[PDB]
C-alpha cells in the first residue's frame, strides 16, 4: 500500500539512525526533526529492488508523499530505480505529472553483466 | 463611522445566533416545538422526571441549537442543579463511548465541588453502580446520531441507559437526535420495550410566508445600538413587504429548491460584510445583485464550469470519448478506441477544408487530467467506503486493473454525449460532432 | 404537414391559409402517435404572478381579455387559459378574487 | 473589520475570506470549505492572506505529509500546545503526551485537558487550524469528514480560546456528498488562457532574468548593455509564446507550466544570437525545433533471448483468439484493440511447438524463460502471485501492446499480421 | 456506593407537586404478583429443593420481553435472604466482550482480578475440588451465544459436577434457543424443564395497573389555588376512569402482552392531561379532576401514527419533483430500481412534455452570467436530503450515472402522498 511502504521504511532508517547515534512516531515527523533528533543532517537513498512488479499508482502516490519533504532543506533525497529492463515500459505506467517531476536530473546508467562481452 | 461598523457587529452575531441567551431568537414556525421540549426538559430537572425522548428531523434543523438553548436558558437560574453529558455517535464508537461517559463525569465533579481508572468493563460496572444506586443531582444526556449506536450486532449501550430510566433513583433524561426517520423499527424488541416510545418530529417551513416571517425576525434588530438602526429597520421590511422586490423574489427561489433557512442564512453573511459604508449596504439589499455573484460562485465548478475551462484538445478528446461510448451496450470504451476515433474525427476536418493532430505519447498527459476531472470513471470502482474498516479491507487487496496497462483500463462515462450538445455552443467547430 | 395545412385551408371555404390552422394540424400529428405536482406548481406560480399583476396597479376594474393581452405579450407563446380559469376558480374558492360577470374581474377588499 | 490583502485574480474571493474570517470568534463561522482543483493557488491565496494579517494566529497542518487519521490526531494535539507555548509563555502547563492519543475520543479528551489551564486569558481569542489537501488523504472514507465537523461542539463552548477549522480539499464530487451540512463554501474557479499567462509572467520573471544560464550567455556573446527591461522583454516574449504553442497540450495548469518552462529554457538560451535580442520574431524562427515537440519522454528492442522471443510471439496469439477456433486453424493435418483473453498452461507449448523453426524437443530452457517473463511482468497471473506453479486453476495473460509485439516479430524475422484476420 | 454521597446537593427550592406528579411517582416502573403467581412457585419449588440439599441444577425460562422474568427471579432470591448464597446478575448485554463475564465470577468468589483465561482455570478448579451455594442469573442469552458456542458449553458443564456448589438460572428470549443456535450436546445439558412464560392477559393487565394505583386511585389531595401544588385553597380529588384503563389493556394484551408497554402508555396518557390542565390555568414550574377516555385514545394512537406522509408534503418542490419522476420510471419499466442518470434524463424531459419561469429558476437562480446548467439546481442536495432521511437509498459507486437507486418506504404511499 502507500501506508506500510512508508511505515516500514521509516522504521528501517530509524534503527540505522540510533546505531550511529550512541517513543517516536514512524512517519515524516522524524524527517524534519532529524536535525534536532540526531544532530547532523540526512541524505537517504532508496534501493527499489524490483520496480516493475509494484503497482505503479502506489509508487506514483508514494513519490508525491516524498515531494512534500522538499521544504526543510536539511535533508537530501536520492532514488535508485533498479529496473530489470524496458525503460519505455516505465514511462507508460506512471502518471505524467510525476514523470515531469522525475525528469529534472535523470541519469540512464547501464549496468549489465553482458555489455559488449 | 464605527457606528455603522457597530451595526455590523450586531447584525453578524444575530446571523450566527451568538448573542447572550436572553436575546437568542427562535423563529415562529417552531416556537411550539421548543415549548414541548421545554415541558419535557424542565420538569425532568425541577420536577425530577425520568423520561426519555427522541428528536427526529433532517440536517441543519436547529436540533443541537434547540437543546443547548434550553441549557443556557436553565444555566442562568439552575446552575448547580444539573450536569450535562454530550455524546456524538460520530465521534464515539461502541466501546470508547464508555470511556467517553466516565471521563466527562469526573470533570463535572470538580465543577460541582478514581472513576476512569481500571479496565473498560471495570469502569462500566462502576458507572452502573454509581447511577442505578437536600436533593439529588439530575443528569441530562445529549446524544447526536443515536441511529449509529442502533446497529445490528450488539446495541449494548442503548440497553443500559434505557434501563436506567426504570430502576435508578438518580433522575435522568435521554435525548436522541437523528435524521433516519423510522428510527423505531431500527431498534430490536428488547430495547424498544425499554424505550418510552415518545418521539417528536421537527417542523419544516410549510408555507412560503413562514420563512418570510422568519427572515424578518432574523434580520431585524430590536435593541438600540447604532443611530443607523431605525433607518436600517424600515429598509428591511420595505424590501420584504414588496412581493415584486428582488430580495423577496430571491427568497422565493430558496423556498423552492432548498426550503431550508441556513442555506439562505449563509448567503447574507458576505452580503452584509462586503459593504463599507451605510448607504452601500442599503443598496445591496435593494439590488441583491451580489446574490447572483454568490450563486455563480457556488455553481462555478461543479460540472459546467469544469467543461467551460478546458482547451481545444481536451474538448476534442472527450467529444470523441462519448462517440465511442454511444456504440457499445454498456458504454465502456478503451483508450485505443478513443484515439482511433479521435484520429478518424481529425481525418474529416482537414478534408472538408490546418489543425495540429497530436501524437500518441502526449494525449496521455491530457488523459491524466480528464480522469481526475471526473469526466470519466473506472468501470468497476467503488469510490468511497462508508467507514474505516471497510476501507482498510480495500487497501490490502491487490488490484487487477493496474496489472493491465494504462491504455486498456476500461474507462466509462460520467457526462453523456447528448448532453454535450446543449452546453457546447454552435460557434465551436466540433458542434457537428456533438450530435452523431 | 404543408399538405395537411392546405387541406385545413381547403375546408371552411378559405383561399388564404391562416396561422391558427397549422396549430390543430400539429396537434393532429401529435395526438395520432400520442393533478401533477408540476401542474400544481404551475397553478401556484400562476396564482402568485396573477396576484402580483392584479394588485400592483391602482385600477383593479379590468376584465379577462385585457388580462390575457397584458400578461402574455411581453413573453413568448400561449400558456393554457383553462389553467388560468382553474386558478381563478381556486381563488374564487379561497375568496381572493370575485368574478362579478364577464366584463370586470376584481379582487377581494 | 480586517486588513485585506490584494492579489491578481481573487478579487471576489479575497473579500469572502475576509468576510468569513475575523479575529473575533462569535462572528467567525465554525467550519469552512475552500474548494478547487489543483492549479488555482489556494495554498497560495490562503497564506497570502495570512501574511497580511499578523493579528490573528494560524496553525498550519499538512495532511498530505501524513498517511492516516491516527497520526492526524497526533498531528493536531502536538501543535496546539506547541503554538500556545509560543503565544502565552507566562501560562504554566501540565504538558501532555501527543503520542498518547490514537482515537477520536482522545482528542477532545485531551483538548478538554489542554484548554482548561488557559482559562485565565483576557478576551475570547480564536485560533484557526488549517488542513491542506483533505481529499488526497490516502485512507479516507465517508465517515471521516463529518467526524471532524462536530469536533467544535464537543469542546466546552465557554472557554477563552476557541478552535475553528478551515478545510482544503479537491475533487468536487466529494463535496457533493456533504452539501446537506450546508457549511459555508468558497469555490475557486479554474483559469482562462490569458490569466494563466498573466499569473505566469509575474511569477517567473524573478528567476529567468536572474538565472546564470542567461548571465553566462550575457558575457559569452558580445554583450551590448541590454537593459533589465530588455531582459524583461525576451522573458516576456518567451512566456507569451510558450503558453501559445503548448496550451492545448497542458490545459489550464500552473504546475505543468512551471516545469516545462524549466526544461525548454536553456535550450532556448543557446539558440539566441547577439543580434536577435532586438529581433524576437526571427529568434522564434531559429529556435523553432523545441516549440513543436514535448520533450517529456526521457521503444526498446527487448533484451530477451531467441527462444524467449518466440515464447512471447506465441503468447500474443491468444489475444483475440479463443479455444473454439484455434485448434482448427492451426492444424497439423478486430481484437487488436480489445483487452486480451485468458490463457491456461500448455496451450503455449501447443502453439510454441508449431511455430518454431522436431527441430526442438528439450523444454528445460523453455520453462526457464516463462518465469523470466513473469518477473518482467509481461505475462502475469490472473490470481494472486503465489500458488501459480502447481497446476491448480491458474489463468494467464499478456500485458504488452501490439507495437512492441510487431517490432519483435520482425526482429526474429517472423510474420504475425497474416494470422490476425478480422 | 462511594459517589452517591457526592451525587447529593443541598438547595432544593420547593418543587411544585401537582395533581399528576404523584401519579408518575408510583407510575415509575419500580414500586407477590398477580399474573405470574403460581409460576413464581414453580421456579421457587424447583429452587428451594436444590438450595436446601446442596446440589447443582439448571432452570430455563423463556418469553418475550416485558413479562416479568427480569422481575420474578429477583423476587425469588429476595425472600431467600431471610432463610448461604452469593447473588450475581450476570447480564449478557452488559458485558462488553463476551468473555468478560468470566472475570466477574472469579471476582465474585474471593475478590481477585484475573483474565478470562486465568479465571476459568480457577473456576474449573473450584467446581470439582471444593468440599461441602452460588446463585447466578445468566440474563439475555442472545448476547453470549454469538461467536462459537465455546462459552455456552462451559456454563452448563459446570452444572454436571456433583461437587459443584452452583445454581444456574437461564433466562432467554425464545424457547427455541437451544434448538436453533446451540448444539444437541448443550441441549442434553439444558434439561427439559423449560418453564414457558406467555403474555399477560387483558384482565390481569387491569390487575397490574391498580397495584400501582393502590393508595391513590380516587383519593384526595390538598391544594392551594395559587401555585397548583397538591398535598396528599381547596381539597380536591382526582379519579381515574377504569374503562379507559381497560381499553389500554385490550390493546397491549392484544399486540404484545408487555408489562412495560402497558404502564408507559398509561404514563404517556397521564401527561397529556397534565399539560392541558396547565394550559387552562398556568401554575408553571416553581371541581373534581379526572382523566378522560379521550386521553388514552390519542396516546395509544401516538404509538402508531407516522409523519413521513406529512414530511413529504412539507418537503421542497424539487423533492416532490424528484419522487414523481421516480415513480414514473417504476411504472415505465416495472423494475423498481432505476439508474441515476435516467432520473436526470427524466427531469429534463418532464419539463417540456409559468413552466418557463420555473425552468429559468430550476437550472439557475436567475443570473444570465451563470446559467446553462446540466443537472438541476441543488440536485446533489435533495438527493443527499432524501438519503439521510431514510426515504431513499442509493448504493455506493464513483460513477454518478449508473449507480442504482432503491426505494425504502412503500411506493404506493409515495404515490399517495404525491397526490397532495
Ligand atoms: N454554538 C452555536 N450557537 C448557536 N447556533 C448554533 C451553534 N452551533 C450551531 N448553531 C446553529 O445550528 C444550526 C444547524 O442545526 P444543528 O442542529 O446544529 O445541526 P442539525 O443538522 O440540525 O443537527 P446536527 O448538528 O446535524 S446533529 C444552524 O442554524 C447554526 O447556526
Ligand atoms: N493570483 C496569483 N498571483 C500569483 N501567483 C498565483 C496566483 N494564483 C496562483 N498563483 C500561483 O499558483 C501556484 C499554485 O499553488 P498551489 O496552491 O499549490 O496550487 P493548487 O491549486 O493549490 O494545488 P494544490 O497545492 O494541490 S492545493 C502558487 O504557487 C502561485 O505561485
Ligand atoms: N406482575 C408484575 N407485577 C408488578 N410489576 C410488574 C409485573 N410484571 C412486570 N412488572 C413491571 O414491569 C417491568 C417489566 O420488566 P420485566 O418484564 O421484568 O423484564 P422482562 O420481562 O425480562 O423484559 P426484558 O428484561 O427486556 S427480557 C418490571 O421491571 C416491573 O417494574
Ligand atoms: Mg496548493
Ligand atoms: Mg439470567
Amino acid at each position: 500500500n502507500v501506508r506500510m511502504m512508508l511505515r516500514r521504511s521509516m522504521y528501517k532508517l530509524y534503527s540505522a539512525a540510533d546505531a550511529e547515534e550512541h517513543d517516536v512516531s514512524y512517519d515524516l515527523s522524524l524527517v524534519e526533526n532529524f536535525k534536532r533528533l540526531f544532530g547532523k543532517d540526512l541524505a537517504m537513498v532508496f534501493n527499489f529492488k524490483d520496480v516493475d512488479s509494484i503497482n505503479f499508482n502506489t509508487l506514483d502516490n508514494f513519490i508525491i508523499l516524498l515531494k512534500s519533504a522538499f521544504k526543510y532543506d536539511h535533508v537530501k533525497i536520492s532514488l535508485i530505480f533498479n529496473i530489470n529492463t524496458n525503460l519505455s515500459n516505465i514511462e507508460k505506467n506512471l502518471r505524467q505529472s510525476t514523470i515531469r517531476l522525475l525528469k529534472r536530473n535523470y541519469h540512464k546508467l547501464d549496468v549489465s553483466s553482458n555489455k559488449g562481452f | 463611522d464605527p457606528g455603522f461598523g457597530s451595526l455590523q457587529r450586531r447584525l453578524l452575531q444575530q446571523l450566527y445566533g451568538t448573542l447572550p441567551t436572553d436575546e437568542k431568537i427562535i423563529f415562529t414556525y417552531l416556537q411550539d416545538c421548543q415549548q414541548e421540549i421545554d415541558r419535557i426538559i424542565k420538569q425532568s430537572i425541577i420536577q425530577k422526571e425520568s423520561h426519555s425522548v427522541i428528536l427526529v428531523g433532517p440536517r441543519q434543523s436547529y436540533k443541537t441549537y434547540l437543546l443547548d438553548y434550553e441549557l443556557s436558558l436553565l444555566q442562568q437560574s439552575y446552575k448547580e442543579q444539573f450536569i450535562t453529558i454530550r455524546l456524538n455517535g460520530f465521534i464515539h464508537s461502541e466501546q470508547t463511548a464508555i470511556n467517553g461517559i466516565a471521563t466527562q463525569l469526573e470533570q463535572q465533579l470538580q465543577k460541582i465541588h478514581t472513576i476512569s481508572s481500571g479496565s473498560l468493563t471495570e469502569v462500566f460496572e462502576k458507572i452502573l453502580l454509581l447511577l442505578d444506586s437536600i436533593t439529588k443531582i439530575t443528569v441530562v444526556f445529549i446524544f447526536d446520531e443515536i441511529d449509529t449506536f442502533a446497529g445490528p450486532v450488539r446495541q449494548t449501550l442503548l440497553y443500559n441507559l434505557f434501563d436506567m430510566v426504570e430502576h435508578s433513583r438518580v433522575p435522568v433524561c435521554i435525548f436522541g437526535c437523528t435524521t433516519k426517520l423510522n428510527i423505531l423499527e431500527y431498534l430490536e424488541k428488547r430495547v424498544k420495550s425499554r424505550f418510552s416510545q415518545r418521539v417528536i418530529y421537527m417542523p419544516q417551513i410549510q408555507n412560503l410566508d413562514d420563512m418570510v416571517d422568519a427572515v424578518r425576525n432574523l434580520l431585524t434588530v430590536r435593541s438600540e445600538i447604532s443611530p443607523w438602526v431605525s433607518q436600517w429597520n424600515e429598509t428591511l421590511e420595505k424590501e420584504l413587504s414588496d412581493p415584486r422586490s428582488n430580495l423577496n423574489r430571491h427568497i422565493r427561489m430558496n423556498f423552492e429548491t432548498f426550503r431550508s433557512l441556513p442555506t439562505l442564512k449563509n448567503s447574507i453573511i458576505p452580503l452584509v460584510a462586503t459593504s463599507k459604508n451605510f448607504g452601500s449596504l442599503c443598496t445591496a439589499i435593494k439590488s441583491c445583485s451580489f446574490l447572483d455573484i454568490y450563486n455563480k460562485n457556488q455553481l462555478s465548478n461543479n460540472l459546467t464550469g469544469r467543461l467551460q475551462s478546458l482547451s481545444d484538445l481536451e474538448l476534442a478528446i472527450l467529444i470523441s470519448a462519448a462517440r465511442v461510448a454511444l456504440r457499445a451496450k454498456d458504454g465502456s470504451f478503451n483508450f485505443n478506441l478513443a484515439y482511433a476515433e479521435y484520429e478518424k474525427m481529425i481525418k474529416a476536418i482537414n478534408s472538408r477544408i490546418t489543425i495540429k493532430l497530436w501524437l500518441k505519447k502526449d494525449v496521455k498527459n491530457v488523459w491524466e487530467n480528464l480522469v481526475q476531472l471526473d469526466f470519466f470513471t473506472e468501470k468497476s470502482a467503488v469510490g468511497l467506503r462508508d467507514n474505516a474498516t471497510a476501507a482498510f479491507y480495500a487497501s490490502n487487496y491487490q488490484f487487477q486493473g493496474t496489472m493491465i496497462p494504462f491504455d486498456l483500463r476500461s474507462y466509462q462515462m460520467q457526462i453523456i454525449l447528448q448532453e454535450l450538445r446543449r452546453i457546447i455552443p454552435k460557434s465551436n467547430m466540433y458542434y457537428s460532432w456533438t450530435q452523431l | 404537414m404543408i399538405r395537411l395545412a392546405e387541406a385545413h385551408a381547403k375546408m371552411k371555404l378559405k383561399n388564404v391559409v391562416e396561422l391558427e390552422d397549422v396549430q390543430e394540424a400539429v396537434r393532429l400529428i401529435r395526438s395520432a402517435i400520442k393533478k401533477s405536482v408540476i401542474q400544481r406548481k404551475l397553478q401556484e406560480d400562476l396564482s402568485r404572478e396573477i396576484m402580483n399583476v392584479l394588485k400592483d396597479q391602482a385600477s383593479d376594474s379590468m376584465s379577462f381579455n385585457e388580462l390575457i393581452k397584458q400578461i402574455n405579450e411581453h413573453s413568448q407563446d400561449r400558456v393554457e387559459s383553462s389553467d388560468i380559469q382553474e386558478a381563478l376558480s381556486r381563488l374564487q374558492q379561497e375568496d381572493k378574487v370575485i368574478v362579478l360577470g364577464e366584463g370586470v374581474r376584481r379582487s377581494v377588499r | 473589520n480586517v486588513t485585506t490583502p490584494e492579489v491578481a485574480f481573487r478579487e471576489y474571493q479575497t473579500n469572502c475570506l475576509a468576510s468569513y474570517i475575523s479575529a473575533d470568534p462569535d462572528i467567525t463561522p465554525s467550519n469552512l470549505i475552500l474548494q478547487g482543483y489543483s492549479g488555482t493557488g489556494k495554498t497560495y491565496t490562503l497564506k497570502k492572506y495570512f501574511n497580511a494579517n499578523p493579528n490573528l494566529h494560524a496553525v498550519w497542518l499538512e495532511p498530505v505529509e501524513l498517511v492516516s487519521w491516527k497520526p492526524l490526531l497526533q498531528a493536531i494535539a502536538r501543535t496546539v500546545q506547541y503554538k500556545l507555548k509560543t503565544l502565552y509563555p507566562n501560562i504554566p502547563t501540565t504538558d501532555y503526551d501527543p503520542l498518547q492519543v490514537e482515537e477520536p475520543f482522545l482528542l477532545v479528551k485531551t483538548l478538554h485537558n489542554i484548554f482548561v489551564q488557559y482559562e485565565s486569558l483576557q478576551e475570547k481569542t480564536c485560533l484557526f487550524l488549517i488542513l491542506d489537501g483533505f481529499d488526497s488523504l490516502q485512507d479516507l472514507d465517508a465517515a471521516l469528514f463529518n467526524k471532524y465537523i462536530k469536533l467544535n461542539e464537543l469542546l466546552p463552548k465557554d472557554s477563552k480560546i476557541n478552535i475553528k477549522f478551515i478545510y482544503t480539499m479537491l475533487e468536487t464530487s466529494f463535496l457533493q456528498r456533504y452539501s446537506t451540512h450546508c457549511i459555508p463554501t468558497v469555490m475557486f474557479p479554474r483559469y482562462n488562457v490569458d490569466e494563466v499567462s498573466t499569473i505566469l509572467v509575474m511569477s517567473r520573471c524573478g528567476e529567468l532574468m536572474e538565472d546564470s544560464c542567461l548571465r553566462k550567455r550575457i558575457i559569452e556573446e558580445q554583450i551590448t548593455d541590454c537593459t533589465d527591461d530588455q531582459f524583461q522583454n525576451v522573458a516576456a516574449n518567451f512566456i507569451h509564446l510558450i503558453v501559445q504553442a503548448f496550451h492545448s497540450y497542458t490545459g489550464n495548469d500552473i504546475f505543468a507550466l512551471n516545469d516545462l518552462i524549466d526544461f525548454k529554457w536553456p535550450k532556448y538560451v543557446s539558440r539566441i544570437t547577439k543580434e536577435n535580442i532586438f529581433e524576437p520574431l526571427a529568434l522564434y524562427k531559429s529556435a523553432i525545433k523545441l516549440f513543436l515537440s514535448t520533450d517529456d519522454n526521457l521503444s526498446q528492442t527487448y533484451d530477451l533471448s531467441i527462444i524467449s522471443k518466440y515464447l512471447l510471439i506465441a503468447s500474443y496469439i491468444c489475444s483475440y483468439l479463443e479455444p473454439r477456433y484455434d485448434a482448427s486453424i492451426f492444424s497439423r493435418k478486430n481484437p487488436r484493440y480489445l483487452q486480451p483473453s485468458l490463457f491456461a498452461i500448455e496451450r503455449l507449448l501447443a502453439i510454441f511447438q508449431a511455430i518454431f523453426p522436431s527441430l526442438m524437443k528439450a523444454n528445460i530452457e523453455v520453462f526457464q524463460n516463462l518465469s523470466e517473463l513473469h518477473t518482467l511482468k509481461l505475462i502475469a497471473t490472473t490470481m494472486n502471485k503465489n500458488i501459480d506453479y502447481l497446476s491448480p486453476k491458474v489463468r494467464w495473460k499478456v500485458n504488452v501492446p501490439w507495437e512492441i509485439i510487431k517490432e519483435i516479430s520482425e526482429s526474429v524475422h517472423f510474420n504475425i499480421s497474416d494470422y490476425f484476420s478480422d | 456506593s462511594r459517589f452517591e454521597n457526592k451525587l447529593k446537593t443541598t438547595q432544593k427550592h420547593q418543587i411544585v407537586e401537582t395533581i399528576f406528579s404523584k401519579v408518575k411517582k408510583q407510575l415509575n416502573s419500580s414500586y407477590y404478583l398477580p399474573a405470574r403467581e403460581n409460576e413464581f412457585a414453580s421456579i421457587y419449588l424447583s429452587a428451594y429443593s436444590a438450595i436446601e440439599s446442596d446440589s447443582a441444577t439448571t432452570i430455563y425460562v423463556a418469553g418475550t420481553p416485558g413479562v416479568g422474568k427480569t422481575l420474578t427471579v429477583r423476587e425469588v432470591v429476595k425472600e431467600l435472604l431471610s432463610s448461604d448464597f452469593l447473588y450475581v446478575e450476570i447480564n449478557g448485554l452488559k458485558m462488553v466482550k463476551p468473555t468478560d463475564c468470566y472475570e466477574t465470577l472469579w471476582n465474585k468468589v474471593s475478590g481477585e482480578r484475573l483474565t478470562w483465561a486465568a479465571s476459568m482455570e480457577s473456576l474449573e478448579f473450584y467446581f470439582k475440588r471444593v468440599p461441602k451455594t452460588i446463585v447466578v442469573l445468566l440474563d439475555e442469552l442472545d448476547a453470549m451465544v454469538t461467536k462459537s458456542q465455546d462459552i455456552m458449553y462451559n456454563f452448563f458443564n459446570w452444572t454436571t459436577y456433583e461437587n459443584a456448589k452452583l445454581i444456574v438460572i437461564a433466562v432467554a428470549n425464545t424457547m427455541d434457543l437451544p434448538e436453533r443456535q446451540l448444539g444437541n450436546k448443550i441441549t442434553s445439558r439444558i434439561g427439559f424443564t423449560r418453564i414457558m412464560f406467555t403474555g399477560y392477559t387483558h384482565e390481569e393487565l387491569k390487575n397490574i395497573i391498580d397495584l400501582r394505583l393502590k393508595g391513590l386511585n380516587d383519593s384526595f389531595f390538598y391544594v392551594d389555588t395559587k401555585t397548583g401544588n397538591a398535598i396528599l385553597v381547596r381539597k380536591v380529588r382526582l379519579r381515574m376512569s377504569a374503562d379507559a384503563i381497560e381499553i389500554a389493556s385490550r390493546k397491549v394484551a392484544s399486540v404484545s402482552g408487555d408489562a412495560r408497554r402497558a404502564l408507559k402508555v398509561c404514563k404517556r396518557a397521564a401527561e397529556i392531561a397534565e399539560k392541558h390542565y396547565m394550559a387552562k390555568h398556568g401554575y408553571g414550574y416553581d371541581g373534581v379532576q379526572t382523566v378522560h377516555i379521550t386521553h388514552v385514545m390519542k396516546a395509544l394512537n401516538e404509538t402508531l401514527n407516522s409523519h413521513v406522509i406529512t414530511f413529504m408534503t412539507r418537503l421542497s418542490f424539487t423533492a416532490k419533483l424528484f419522487i414523481y419522476a421516480l415513480l414514473n420510471l417504476m411504472k415505465k419499466n416495472g423494475s423498481q430500481e432505476q439508474e441515476l442518470g435516467d432520473i436526470v434524463d427524466e427531469i429534463k424531459l418532464l419539463i417540456e412534455v409559468f413552466v418557463m419561469e420555473i425552468a429559468k429558476t430550476l437550472f439557475q437562480q436567475g443570473s444570465d452570467n451563470i446559467s446553462e446548467q446540466l443537472r438541476i439546481i441543488s440536485w446533489d442536495f435533495v438527493l443527499n436530503q432524501l438519503l439521510d432521511a431514510g426515504i431513499l437509498f442509493k448504493q455506493t459507486m464513483k460513477n454518478d450515472r449508473i449507480c442504482c437507486v432503491k426505494l425504502n418506504i412503500s411506493v404506493e404511499e409515495a404515490k399517495r402522498a404525491m397526490n397532495e
